[PDB]
């Protein structure tokens, strides 16, 4: 459990991002949770290109 | 390169200038709204190709890089620094060495014991130059 | 005609107003409004260059951005054109990390390198050969 990496993402609309996270949940049903746990966080898309660089680099 | 570089880009302003007076506006915001296309025409970017500035003639190509670059070459020396040896002007290589000193490989190398020196004559049926 | 040149910080980091006080009778015959609003440069992230290039561009109604890093991170160079892919003003590098050739750029944007191609590589190899 102390490790927890932090596998991002940038999905279109809001509920795929639903979605994502049941699947990346899949991912410690079968794999295990001792040095792992993955940690699944996102963001939604913006119109002002680069305001797309700007979110990704703060945020993500 | 500095003041080249401005130089380039004034020629370039004054050129588009002359083909019509209609300066043309920087954008609004980038960290604005978003944004459309508006140019009626390409600003300066065709007032690029073809300019001089006192002898140099960079003429950038349509990839996108100087036509005629400054390269020199380059051969490591016998104390481990950098020489400079012929530059490349217009289109000559303007070598600086007639014929090419045989450097140390290493200071742990085997003695260079196959080049001979040979010299000749100038003679009629002997050789002919 | 307004524009910035960001320098290298490290060789010559000093005296601005020299950079400033380029061809000070007559440099190129300054038509309307040449004019120098040159910066400082640091240790550059994409962060910090894109807020400092936007908050720039929000200034004097800024033109061509010449560029002389210092530093090599090779990719800088194409975050560069990233720039000009967005906001409709002309920039070109000169010195250090954009100075490297990254061939085929985006055909709605302006951004010219000052390094030398591979073509250009190959045929002077070929020639000293």
């Amino acid at each position: 459990d102390p490790k927890i990496v932090n596998i991002g993402a940038v999905l279109s609309t809001r509920k795929h991002e639903q979605m994502f996270r049941e699947a990346v949940n899949q991912a410690n049903k079968r794999h295990g949770s001792w040095k792992i746990q993955l940690n699944a966080t996102s963001v939604t898309h913006k119109p002002n290109a680069i305001q797309m660089a700007l979110s990704v680099c703060e945020d993500l | 390169r500095v003041r080249d570089g401005i130089g380039i880009l004034t020629t370039a302003a004054s050129s588009m200038l002359e083909k019509f007076s209609y300066i043309p506006e920087a954008k609004a915001s980038c960290y604005g709204q978003m944004e459309r296309p508006e140019v009626p025409m390409h600003t300066l970017h065709p007032f690029m190709v073809n300019v001089t500035w006192d002898g140099k003639d960079l003429s950038f190509t349509e990839e996108g890089y100087q036509v005629h670059p400054r390269l020199v070459v380059i051969v490591l020396n016998k104390d481990r620094e950098w020489e400079k040896v012929g530059k490349w002007e217009n289109h000559t290589l303007s070598l600086r060495h007639a014929v090419w000193p045989r450097y140390k490989s290493f200071s742990d190398c085997e003695p260079d014991d196959n080049h001979l020196s040979i010299v000749t004559l100038e003679e009629a049926p002997f050789v002919i130059v | 005609l307004n524009i910035a040149v960001m320098l290298g910080h490290s060789h010559d980091v000093t005296e601005r107003e020299l950079r400033t006080l380029w061809g000070p009778e007559q440099a190129a015959g300054l038509p309307l409004d040449v004019n120098v609003v040159a910066l400082l440069m640091n240790r550059t992230d994409p962060k910090s260059l894109i807020t400092h290039v936007c908050d720039l561009m929000s200034g004097a109604r800024i033109h061509g951005l010449v560029f002389g890093d210092d530093t090599d991170q090779e990719a800088v160079a194409q975050m560069l054109d990233f720039i000009s892919s967005h906001t409709f003003v002309p920039i070109l590098g000169i010195h250090g990390g954009a100075s490297m050739i990254m061939a085929d750029k985006d055909p709605t944007s302006t951004f010219f390198q000052f390094g030398a191609s591979i073509q250009q590589q190959a045929t002077v190899m070929l020639k000293i050969m």
